[PDB]
């Protein structure tokens, strides 16, 4: 939803997430992307536990 | 230090007397590595050692997430930005030389 | 400080004059066994 | 610079991952910071991490405390007091880690009482190491000179009460050291003989009944008289209740 | 080239300057006073660095 509101397309690759668009994405958008990915992998670690 | 002639049952009373004593639940002490060379005895509130062990196993398994966080969009884009700046300086030098 | 700790224990948490006197008397008494036996022997006439 | 980022980002999210643990385990700041540093080093250099070298080595569990942990160690040797180090032999290399440290008598007496025999302390030559552990908190697990590398065990505040038990001559060779006086200050001196009185006769009868003996008044009286006989005094009875 | 042979070894880092490093060493054996050499055994070879 944030990527759609920002005018960018999300390109999922399995469990890996990245944002594709013309030029660099906004800094807050990149930070939110990194936080979402890190939360997903932390949830995966908790799933393993 | 209990002093007395032998066969006075000093040990037998002492244990009987100390059994009647009441102390606050002793903390769980455990050897924890502050490094691969240096280990310290740490005291935790009773019953918190099992949770600590579970969390430590979680952080040991966190090597997988450490490896995976180098394969995310933000890390890749920051890497590409760093490479782009380095090749920008490289290309400035290359164009001057050319 | 060790005698003060003993007085505090024997007075609960306060080192009054009675508490310190009790601590000193107990310190003397805990090693009084040989003297007590000697006095008992003197009284019973073993050591005249 | 790539290596620098591959520790910067790792530490940046490891702080967030460790904050809940820092909150839940306030005492373990040192160990958790060590784990964070080791994981940052893993992310930086890609240096393999051995799980066995980073484990909370439990020594004793307790939800009790009534009664307190009372550790009586009649055989007071260094391995039985301060613990012992196990080693794994890999390619002839003797290695050790936290998972190979076993508690001694000192370790399982924490928060309680450690009962030792002064004669044992003299005989095994562990009095020096034991008094060093009491005053300085230096409890060192027993190592062996065949291991190329050991473990640097940190000092530890001693939370136990040490209660020595022994015969007076077993303390004659131990009270010579001023450190014995400074450390052990309360003398629970035992009188070899009790006063000979009806109160002590009744106490002896009750003690024998608690031992499970079936007594008669004549039998208890005869045991009391024989206790006085063993004391070799008319007005004193023998306090050696094991003999009685 | 052996990288472990050519890396400066951190001994101790300054805490705050005040108070100064006050090292009380009650047990004064040579290993605890002058330090220790730890050896790595490779093929029965005790190598240090």
């Amino acid at each position: 939803r944030e990527a759609q509101e920002a005018g960018f397309a999300l390109s999922t690759n399995g469990e890996r997430l990245e944002l594709t668009g013309p030029g660099p994405v906004p800094a807050e958008l990149s930070a939110r992307l990194e936080e979402v990915t890190l939360g997903s992998l932390a949830a995966s670690a908790e799933l393993e536990v | 230090y209990l002093v007395g002639p032998p066969s006075l049952g000093k040990h037998e009373a002492l244990l009987a007397y100390l059994s009647t004593q009441s102390v606050e639940t002793p903390p769980d002490l455990l050897y924890v590595p502050l490094s691969e060379r240096k280990v310290a005895v740490l005291t935790l509130p009773s019953g918190q050692e099992i949770h600590l062990a579970e969390a430590v196993e979680g952080l040991l398994l966190e090597v997988n997430r450490l490896d995976e966080l180098f394969r995310q969009g933000s890390f890749l884009r920051e890497k590409t930005q760093l490479e782009a700046r380095f090749k920008e300086a490289r290309e400035q030098q290359l164009e001057a030389l050319r | 400080r060790a005698l003060a700790e003993e007085a505090a224990v024997l007075g609960g948490g306060l080192l009054t004059a009675e508490s310190v006197e009790q601590a000193i008397a107990a310190r003397e008494h805990r090693s009084f066994l040989s003297e007590e036996e000697f006095l008992r022997a003197v009284q019973e006439g073993v050591i005249r | 610079a790539l290596r620098r980022l591959r520790r910067d980002w790792a530490l940046h999210y490891l702080n967030n991952r460790f904050e809940p643990l820092f909150q839940r385990f306030p005492q373990a700041r040192a160990y958790l910071e060590a784990l964070r540093a080791r994981l940052a080093r893993y992310a930086e250099t890609g240096e393999p991490l051995d799980p066995a070298q980073w484990r909370p080595n439990l020594l004793t569990s307790s939800s009790s405390g009534t009664p307190p942990p009372i550790v009586y160690e009649p055989y007071a040797t260094a391995p039985r007091l301060f613990g012992r180090l196990d080693y794994l032999v890999d390619r002839g290399v003797w290695s050790t880690n936290v998972s190979l440290i076993r508690p001694g008598a000192v370790h399982r007496a924490q928060g309680g009482y450690l009962i030792l025999d002064a004669l044992s302390l003299k005989r095994e030559g562990t009095w020096e190491a034991f008094k060093r552990a009491l005053r300085n908190g230096q409890v060192e697990p027993v190592t062996e000179p065949q291991a190329p590398a050991g473990l640097e065990v940190e000092p530890f505040p001693i939370q136990m009460q040490v209660i020595l038990v022994g015969t007076p001559e077993a303390f004659e060779g131990l009270e010579e050291d001023p450190a014995f006086s400074e450390l052990f200050r309360i003398r629970a001196e035992f009188s070899p003989t009790l006063p000979a009185s009806p109160e002590n006769c009744t106490a002896l009868g009750g003690w024998l009944l608690a031992q499970g003996f079936q007594l008669t008044q004549g039998g208890l009286t005869r045991l009391y008289d024989e206790a006085r006989r063993m004391a070799e005094q008319r007005d004193r009875m023998d306090a050696r209740l094991v003999e009685i």
